[PDB]
């Protein structure tokens, strides 16, 4: 064989961590997208980007530091090292927030080496790649926020800024502005989330309480073993209870485990459409029925009507420090506040 | 009225909700951890004003 | 009209929750 | 079950808390002397405390510009 | 720079011992595989 | 006209029928309030 | 409420649409030798 | 049986009911054309391309028939404002009867092909079996691609042999159909030179020209039969998935950023032209250049063309719409009639000041004025016990030049706010809001719910590409893994290489 | 199966099923167009980001 | 002429092919000196 | 006779490496005053 | 080869990491980040 | 023109319900053992 | 214990084409009543 | 709409006679 075989022989071996041809693209991307993480909260400014400090250099700890997205006049740059705005000058990079495009750009292809591991495993030990095909979840939420939101907006800036903090801040200015609790996108998104959280919980608790005494031990984890023919539960009896408490119960054990698939990777999908929507303005802010009968009669209120005021706050009280480049000077009397706060 | 400071607000489907704005409303901020059974009220209208659904639900 | 199609849906999938509880296929051992 | 030395075995080993009680502290301290130097201020261009702003100006030293944002920086920091 | 040489001599002298201690089993293992 | 060795008959069992119809029956309620808008 | 005249007929068809696909399926699965 | 989502797999061994399916989806979508351009024209109104334009009106396909050179209706006008015009069968009307005459050729086709399926050609010589020689077909159908690509670009683009394409200038005041040439330098990579779309389909074209003739003529090499699995359809079905979303996302983006084959006049301007006020900035430019000139200021912005005052309006933003919010822009803030006129602000002492603009994002924004320092001079308050900066304390007046309420001037702080509010969107446009019952509320322009559908798309055939390339590589397990599944290919250290019962240690 | 006018002149052009050129063929020349139409579309996506900046190519609706 | 982003270009695009460059050179290699044994 | 520099060692390194050097930096971090 | 047990290793790596979060607990109260 | 607004709903619901219900009896009727 | 008194049902092809056809010209009968 | 609706149902209709002579039921002797 020539040396194209010799090299996949090489690259497949079996060893503590599987390499593969996937590898050569996913190694690279995660550990620079990785390492740009680790080093930029550690030692890197959002000063110049932001007017904030976002490094642990700085004095910020883990909750609030983060690599910050470019300036807004960086409008959609790839901001390369060697292009035309840091010039190669590897300091100016960091402080014009190069590590930003560089962590979302190398964590993008990642992804994608990721998932060509999850399909070259599959292939090489002979499973169906159901795995590869979940994880187009993740993959959908990453590049609908991390890319196609920006990308729809005015730059980098608005893209969520690699921190735990800086994450937080990104939820809220979705529900300031955007009314992105009130997206029937999201909602999907939250059931299919927190649906897969119950099926998670529920079928694990299931399994560990309908086991069948299979040791002699009061601790009955040992009384397993992986090649057993033998389920080490009692599906009969998992069902008849779930029948007796919910009313209904599952009793085919493939369809079961296919919709532990289904669940939350769809909630996800949904989750990805809606932020889609979100890069253009393309919001369910408002429902117009409401702005009609509201406007016209002032004793109507809903909690429709309620949150929209708390948007109104957060917009007005978030946005000149949240966007900088638009110099806002809002002076005290225009805030909107209520009574006496 | 929710926040008891007269300022009553809609939940129901026929008083101008759909299914995303619709609600049963807490009790009233007046009420405060009063148990508010339907008989302390002297109408159901002032237990209806007054959230008294909530607490029972 | 609005309020009718609310209950209208909310009412079919009561009836729903009836027919998949007791008129379920039932699970037989085989 | 791969063919590597288990981990276990390596890191009960003499040899291997000869080689790493040097070779771990030494990294740690070149860690420290990148920050206790100041050289991390450098390499990666972030601000020492007094070093924000100048003594006077109230105004933060955002970038607006695109393709001279290298320049405005330099011009920023030659304010303080 | 001397701040260069400063923090990067502890990680070079570490390189350094770790691969004289390393010699008598890294040539070792290299004579086998060719 | 030989008949389409091709053809196959389709299935959809009852548990599959009240699983679609909770989902559409629920996506309408959930989607009918911005049908109204 | 002023909602939109469409609103209606939109969720009609969303609903029986896709339900009487189901129903037709069901029907000809249970009619099955 | 079948369960409901593979119903469609009978025509996987089935070569004729697969041409007849691919011949009634054809039929579907020129018949969703013709009936979408007719249900156009019976709502479009052609009488004013100034203040009315088709993206004003939500018209979806209608550009599209424009962009490449069908402008004029049998009714004699034209979307450039022209009456008496003649344009032959091709005007939007033909085409959508082409349209719907095609949809029953093919819909008649669909027919013939789905009774008579068994046809000899569709079998192997050799086996006798259902057969496809997809690597040949591929060749075939990329020659010609390419030679209709660059027919499209030597004769169509060109006007060599039709009628060109839309150009316009840079501020999309006087578009038309033209013929281009193909630019062949750099240049022509730009997405905002046309020539650059002339000397893509003629370049493009000839190499798909020889790349299809490569196809026809070179077999596959085993190596990329095998692990492309070229003789199983679904592999096709993953690659064309593929090409698919990357198509579609390139024309998301082309329509959000826009470019030469994305006009404004035909889709509506975009939302960065209001983030760098890029009209604002020409408009203040003419302004001055007249000033200069020796003009009035009544006269310099009497010149401004109410075409361009328009574009320099949020309500034509395509980021300020919804969802939910449905139907054309005119449904929103109204079908416009006529620009009022530039508003100028000044307070007691005459300082002129500046209504700062809204930007995309906030649905609700303050009215905060300026002098020409960003200093703030005067606003609405909203808490009044503190105010200081008021209408009424600061004495602010508003005078209109050009428009309708050129030469106007107004006080009462009422009606000096009410301008003021609407200063946030831009110039000032007086709107029918009767005709439609409008509602007040923001709707996207075409430019909008194109880019919408078409990444919400792109996104969900990622889904597809990644499904079809996982049934195409792992076919044999479609039905579950090998019921005597070695042990020892799935545990460690038995293969030296995983999954190679030939490297066991 | 049904021999048609059509289908005879067909014929041939779905003849040869299954035929393959023997090993790697021509995929190292395969391999080239792949890496010249990588640096292609990397070229044309960097002149629409304004990353690449080429004389006399104004990426504007002002040319 | 040659604009500083396009030699920039070319940097950065000599830069990606050494990196792949020597990463193949050093996976072949070593693939050629530890083969599997069959 | 186990080889000393796998595929592992590698990895291994490539993570080990920067982190203690990252928690020296960190920890001279908690010294810094303003 | 095995000479030094686990669990002492164990124990003398996990007071080494007590120790490093402890001193970044009390850097949060003292210099940068602290709020004084 | 100004039309009851019901009439479309009304038009769709009396077209749609009895050629349902057609369909479900042919199509079931089809599928029986022959 | 299975109800005996069950009996299949039947609509052949040409009842169902006769079938949509009354539904379809009733419809197109009364529809512009129902607009008004 | 009106319009729309009564020229859909007159399609349905042509489409119907469509399949009510081509796609009949044979007629067979027995
Ligand atoms: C599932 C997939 C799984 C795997 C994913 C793997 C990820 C791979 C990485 C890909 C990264 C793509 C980066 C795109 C950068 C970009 O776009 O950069 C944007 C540039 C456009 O530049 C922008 O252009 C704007 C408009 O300017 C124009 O208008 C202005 C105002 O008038 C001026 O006139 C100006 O001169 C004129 O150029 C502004 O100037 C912005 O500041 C500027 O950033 O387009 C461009 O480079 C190219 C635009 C055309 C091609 C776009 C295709 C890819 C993007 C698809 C998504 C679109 C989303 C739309 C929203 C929904
Ligand atoms: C496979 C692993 C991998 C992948 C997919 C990427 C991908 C990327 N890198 Mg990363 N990187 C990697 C490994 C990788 N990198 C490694 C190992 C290092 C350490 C050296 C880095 C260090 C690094 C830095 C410092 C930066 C990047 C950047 C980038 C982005 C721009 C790259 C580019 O434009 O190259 C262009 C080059 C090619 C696409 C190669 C083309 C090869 C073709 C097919 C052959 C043609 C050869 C050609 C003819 C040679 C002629 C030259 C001559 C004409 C002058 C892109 C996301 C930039 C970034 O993220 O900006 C935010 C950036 O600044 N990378
Ligand atoms: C590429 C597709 C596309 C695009 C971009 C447009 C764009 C436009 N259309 Mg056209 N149209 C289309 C296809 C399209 N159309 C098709 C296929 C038809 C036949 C139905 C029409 C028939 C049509 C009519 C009759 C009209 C338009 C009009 C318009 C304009 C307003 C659009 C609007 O208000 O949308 C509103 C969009 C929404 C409310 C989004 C809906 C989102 C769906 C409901 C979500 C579904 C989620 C799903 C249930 C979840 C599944 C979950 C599961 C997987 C678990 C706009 C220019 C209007 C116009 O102004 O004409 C002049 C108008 O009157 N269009
Ligand atoms: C060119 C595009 C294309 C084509 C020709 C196919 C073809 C096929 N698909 Mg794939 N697929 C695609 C894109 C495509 N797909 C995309 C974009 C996705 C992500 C959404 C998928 C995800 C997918 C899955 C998960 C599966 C398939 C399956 C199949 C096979 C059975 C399909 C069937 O019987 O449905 C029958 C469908 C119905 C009876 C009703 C569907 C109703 C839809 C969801 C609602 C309304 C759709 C509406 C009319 C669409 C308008 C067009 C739209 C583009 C605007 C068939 C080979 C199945 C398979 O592999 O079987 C072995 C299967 O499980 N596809
Ligand atoms: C068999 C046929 C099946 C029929 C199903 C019936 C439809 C049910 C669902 C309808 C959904 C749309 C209802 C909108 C409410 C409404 O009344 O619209 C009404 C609008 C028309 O808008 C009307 O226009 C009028 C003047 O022409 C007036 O302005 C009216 O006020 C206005 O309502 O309908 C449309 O525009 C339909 C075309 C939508 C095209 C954009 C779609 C792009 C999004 C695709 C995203 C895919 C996501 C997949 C996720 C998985
Ligand atoms: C082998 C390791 C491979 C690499 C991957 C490791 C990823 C770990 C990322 C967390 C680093 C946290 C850190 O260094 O905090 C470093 C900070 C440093 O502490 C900060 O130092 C500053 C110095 O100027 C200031 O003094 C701040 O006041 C002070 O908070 O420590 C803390 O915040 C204390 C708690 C940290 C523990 C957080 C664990 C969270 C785990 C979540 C899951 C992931
Ligand atoms: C954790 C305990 C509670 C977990 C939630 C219960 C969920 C529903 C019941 C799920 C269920 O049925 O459990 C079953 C599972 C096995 O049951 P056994 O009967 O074998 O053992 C429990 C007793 O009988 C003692 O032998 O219980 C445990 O493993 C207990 C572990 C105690 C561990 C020490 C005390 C807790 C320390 C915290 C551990 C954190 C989690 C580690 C993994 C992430
Ligand atoms: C960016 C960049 C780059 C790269 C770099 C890198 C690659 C780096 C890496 C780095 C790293 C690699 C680092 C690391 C670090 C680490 C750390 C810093 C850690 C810490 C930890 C901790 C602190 C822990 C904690 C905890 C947890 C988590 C849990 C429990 C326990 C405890 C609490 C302890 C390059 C040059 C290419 C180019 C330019 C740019
Ligand atoms: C037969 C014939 C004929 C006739 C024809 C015709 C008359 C046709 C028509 C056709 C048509 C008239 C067609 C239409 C179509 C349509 C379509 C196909 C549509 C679809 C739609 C869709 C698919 C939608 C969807 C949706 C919705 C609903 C909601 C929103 C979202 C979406 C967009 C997804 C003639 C005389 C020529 C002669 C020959 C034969
Ligand atoms: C307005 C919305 C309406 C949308 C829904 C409309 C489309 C519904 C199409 C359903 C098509 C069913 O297709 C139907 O398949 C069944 C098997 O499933 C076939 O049945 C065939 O197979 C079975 C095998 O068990 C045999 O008993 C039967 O004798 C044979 O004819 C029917 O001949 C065919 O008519
Ligand atoms: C909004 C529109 C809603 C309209 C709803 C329409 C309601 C239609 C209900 C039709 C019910 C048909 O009822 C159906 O009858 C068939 C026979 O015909 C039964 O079928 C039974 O008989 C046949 C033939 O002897 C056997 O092949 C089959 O095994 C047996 O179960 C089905 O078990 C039953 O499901
Ligand atoms: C990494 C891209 C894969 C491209 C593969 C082209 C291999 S090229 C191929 O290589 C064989 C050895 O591998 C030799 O037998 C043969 O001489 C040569 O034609
Ligand atoms: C199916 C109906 C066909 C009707 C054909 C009417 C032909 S009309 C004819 O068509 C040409 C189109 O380019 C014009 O150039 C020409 O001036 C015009 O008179
Ligand atoms: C009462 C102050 C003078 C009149 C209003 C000044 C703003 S202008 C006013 O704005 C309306 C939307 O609110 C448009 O519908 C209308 O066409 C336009 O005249
Ligand atoms: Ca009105
Ligand atoms: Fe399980
Ligand atoms: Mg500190």
């Amino acid at each position: 064989r020539g040396w194209f075989d010799i090299l996949d022989d090489w690259l497949k071996r079996d060893r503590f961590v599987f390499v593969g041809w996937s590898g050569i693209l996913l190694f690279p991307c995660a550990y620079l997208a990785l390492g740009g993480w680790l080093t930029g909260t550690t030692f890197v400014t959002s000063w110049y980007t932001h007017g904030l400090a976002s490094s642990y250099l700085e004095g910020c700890n883990f909750l609030t530091v983060a690599v910050s997205t470019p300036a807004n006049s960086m409008g959609h740059s790839l901001l390369l090292l060697w292009g035309p705005e840091a010039q190669g000058d590897f300091t100016r990079w960091c402080q014009l927030g190069g590590l930003w495009t560089f962590i979302a750009l190398h964590g993008a292809f990642g992804l994608i080496g990721f998932m060509l591991r999850q399909f070259e495993i599959a292939r090489l030990v002979g499973v169906r790649p159901y795995n590869a095909i979940a994880f187009s979840a993740p993959i959908a939420v990453f590049v609908s926020v991390f890319l196609i939101y920006p990308l729809g907006q005015s730059s980098w800036f608005f893209a969520p800024s690699f921190g735990v903090a800086a994450i937080f801040r990104f939820l809220l200015f979705f529900q300031g502005f955007h009314n992105w609790t009130l997206n029937p996108f999201h909602m999907m998104g939250v059931a299919g989330v927190l649906g897969g959280a119950l099926l998670c919980a529920i079928h694990g608790a299931t399994v560990e309480n309908t086991l069948f005494q299979d040791g002699e031990g009061a601790s009955t984890f040992r009384a397993f073993n992986p090649t057993q023919a033998e389920e080490t539960y009692s599906m009969v009896t998992a069902n008849r209870f779930w029948s007796q408490i919910f009313g209904i119960a599952f009793s085919n054990k493939r369809w079961l485990h296919f919709f532990m698939l289904f669940v939350p990777v769809t909630g996800l999908w949904m989750s990805a459409i809606g932020v889609v929507g979100l890069a253009l303005n393309l919001r369910s802010y408002d429902f117009i029925s409401q702005e009609i009968r509201a406007a016209e009669d002032p004793e109507f209120e809903t909690f429709y009507t309620k949150n929209l005021l708390l948007n109104e706050g957060i917009r007005a009280w978030m946005a000149p420090q949240d966007q900088p480049h638009e110099n806002f000077v809002f002076p005290e009397e225009v805030l909107p506040r209520g009574n006496a706060l | 009225d929710i926040d008891g400071i007269r300022e009553p607000v809609s939940g129901s489907l026929l008083y101008g909700n759909n299914i995303i704005t619709g609600a049963v409303v807490p009790s009233s901020n007046a009420i405060g951890l009063h148990f508010y059974p339907i008989w302390e009220a002297a109408s159901l209208d002032e237990w209806l004003y007054n959230g008294g659904p909530y607490q029972l639900i | 009209m609005e309020t009718i199609t609310y209950v209208f849906i909310f009412a079919c999938i009561i009836a729903l929750f009836f027919f998949a509880i007791f008129f379920r296929e039932p699970p037989r051992i085989t | 079950t791969t063919g590597e030395r288990p981990f276990s075995d390596i890191i009960t080993s003499v040899r291997y808390w000869v080689i790493h009680s040097i070779t771990i502290p030494a990294l740690f301290i070149a860690g420290w002397l990148f920050v206790s130097t100041g050289l991390a201020y450098d390499v990666f261009g972030t601000p020492r405390p007094d070093s924000y702003y100048a003594q006077e100006q109230r105004s933060i030293p955002l970038v607006t510009d695109r393709f001279e944002a290298k320049q405005q920086v330099e011009t920023f920091l030659e304010q303080l | 720079d001397w701040r260069v040489l400063v923090v990067l001599l502890p990680v070079l002298l570490a390189a350094g011992w770790a691969v004289r201690n390393i010699l008598p089993y890294a040539v070792k293992q290299v004579q086998k595989l060719l | 006209m030989e008949p389409n060795p091709n053809r196959q008959p389709v299935e959809l069992n009852r548990t599959s029928l009240y699983l679609g119809l909770l989902l559409i029956l629920v996506l309408a309620l959930l989607f009918s309030s911005y049908f109204f808008n | 409420m002023e909602v939109n005249q469409l609103g209606l007929i939109a969720t009609a068809l969303f609903v029986l649409v896709p339900s009487v696909f189901l129903i037709i399926l069901y029907v000809q699965t249970e009619s099955q030798q | 049986g079948l369960p409901w989502y593979r119903v469609h797999t009978v025509l996987i061994n089935d070569p004729g009911r697969l041409i007849a399916a691919h011949l009634m989806h054809t039929a579907l979508v020129a018949g969703w054309a013709g009936s979408m351009a007719l249900y156009e024209l019976a709502t479009f109104d052609p009488s004013d391309p100034v203040l009315n334009p088709m993206w004003r009106q939500g018209m979806f396909v209608l550009p599209f028939m424009a962009r490449l050179g069908v402008t004029g209706s049998w009714s004699g006008w034209s979307i450039t404002g022209e009456t008496g015009i003649d344009p032959g069968f091709w005007s939007f009307e033909g085409v959508a009867l082409a349209h719907i005459v095609l949809s029953g050729l093919l819909f008649l086709a669909a027919c013939w092909h789905w009774v008579y399926w068994d046809l000899e050609l569709f079998r192997d010589p050799r086996t006798g079996e259902p057969a496809l020689d997809l690597p040949k077909m591929f060749g075939i159908h990329l020659f010609l691609a390419g030679l209709l690509c660059f027919g499209f670009g030597a004769f169509h683009l060109t006007g060599l042999f039709g009628p060109g394409m839309w150009v316009s200038d840079p501020y999309g005041l006087t578009g038309s159909v033209q013929p281009v040439a193909p630019e062949w330098g750099p240049d022509g990579f730009n997405p905002y030179n046309p020539g650059g779309v002339v000397a893509h389909h003629i370049a493009a074209g000839i190499v798909g020209i020889i790349a299809g003739l490569f196809h026809i003529l070179v077999r596959p090499p085993q190596r990329l039969y095998k692990a492309l699995r070229m003789g199983n359809i679904e592999t096709v079905l993953s690659s064309s998935i593929a090409a698919v979303f990357f198509a579609a996302f390139v024309v998301a983006g082309t329509m959000w950023y826009g470019s030469a084959t994305t006009p404004i006049e035909l889709f509506g301007p975009t939302r960065y032209q209001w983030d760098s006020s890029y009209f604002q900035q020409e408009i203040n430019r003419r302004v001055q250049a007249s000033l200069a000139s020796g003009a009035t200021l009544e006269e310099a912005w009497s010149a401004i063309p109410e075409k361009l005052a328009f574009y320099d309006y949020i309500g034509n933003n395509p980021a300020k719409g919804g969802l939910f919010r449905t139907g054309p822009m005119n449904k929103g803030d109204g079908i416009a009639q006529a620009w009022k006129g530039h508003a100028v602000f000044r307070n007691k002492e005459g300082e002129e000041l500046f209504v700062r603009r809204m930007p995309a994002f906030f649905e609700s924004f303050p009215v905060i004025l300026t002098d020409k320092n960003g200093v703030v001079k005067a606003d609405i308050p909203f808490r009044r016990a503190e105010s200081k900066y008021s209408f009424e304390q600061q004495g602010v007046t508003v005078s209109f030049y050009g428009g309708e309420l050129n030469g106007q001037t107004f006080t009462d702080p009422p009606t000096v706010k009410s301008y003021a509010r609407k200063a946030i969107f831009g110039e000032i446009f007086e709107f029918d809001t009767e005709t439609l019952n409008s509602d007040g509320i923001f709707r996207t322009s075409p430019r909008g719910w194109f880019t919408f559908a078409h990444a919400v798309f792109a996104l969900l055939f990622f889904f597809g590409h990644i499904w079809h390339g996982a049934r195409t590589l792992f076919r044999d397990v479609f039905s579950g893994i090998d019921p005597e599944l070695s042990p020892e290919q799935v545990e460690w250290g038995f293969y030296q290489k995983v999954g190679d019962v030939t490297t066991r240690k | 199966a049904r021999r048609t006018w059509l289908g005879d002149i067909l014929r041939p052009l779905n003849s040869e099923y299954g035929k393959v050129a023997p090993g790697w063929g021509t995929t190292p020349l395969m391999a080239v167009f792949m890496g010249l139409f990588l640096v292609f579309l990397l070229i044309i996506l960097e002149i629409y980001n304004s990353t690449l900046i080429l004389d006399g190519v104004n990426v504007s609706w002002k040319a | 002429t040659i604009t500083p982003s396009l030699k920039g270009f070319f940097i950065g695009l000599l830069s990606g092919a050494v990196v792949l460059g020597l990463t193949f050179a050093v996976l072949i290699a070593i693939s050629q000196i530890d083969k599997v044994q069959r | 006779s186990y080889p000393i520099f796998t595929v592992r060692w590698v990895a291994v390194h490539t993570l080990a490496v920067p982190t203690i050097f990252f928690l020296g930096a960190i920890a001279a971090m908690q010294f810094i005053q303003r | 080869g095995g000479r030094i047990p686990l669990w002492i290793v164990a124990t003398v790596a996990g007071m080494g990491v007590i120790v490093i979060v402890g001193l970044f607990f009390y850097g949060a109260y003292a210099g940068l980040g602290s709020s004084l």
